[PDB]
């Protein structure tokens, strides 16, 4: 009998090509979100900041009323 | 191994890559093919393999 190692029946096919998923959202929709992001951080910053003016304002009034 | 096959190659189906500019960018991106067109030749091989003789 003859015994080496033939190729068994033939085998299947291996994957030969490039393959990219080129996926993550093109510039068009991340951009939008960065620049609503960055105005969503710009609103609340108006709003703290204000608030941080008044609670300022309300520390001069207590220099004020300290001094004589 | 196109022009002059000096052994089993005739019997075996690739496409070589070519460079487009002198741009080792290129140079790198034709060995890559190459690689992958190794991978079919290899392929082939183990498909067509005879069990003739050492």
């Amino acid at each position: 009998v003859k015994q080496d190692m033939p190729p068994v029946g033939g085998y299947g096919p291996i994957d030969y090509k490039r393959n990219l998923p080129r996926r993550g959202l093109s510039g068009y929709s991340m951009f939008a979100v960065g620049i609503g992001a960055l105005l969503f951080g710009y609103w609340s910053m108006m709003r703290w900041n204000r608030e941080r003016r008044r609670l300022q304002i309300e520390d001069f009034e207590a220099r004020i009323a300290l001094m004589p | 191994r196109k022009t002059q096959p000096y052994d089993v190659y005739d019997q075996v189906e690739f496409d070589v890559p070519i460079g487009s500019r002198g741009d080792c960018y290129d140079r790198y991106l034709c060995r890559v093919e190459e690689m992958r067109q190794s991978i079919r030749i290899i392929s082939q091989c183990l498909n067509k393999m005879p069990p003739g003789e050492i």
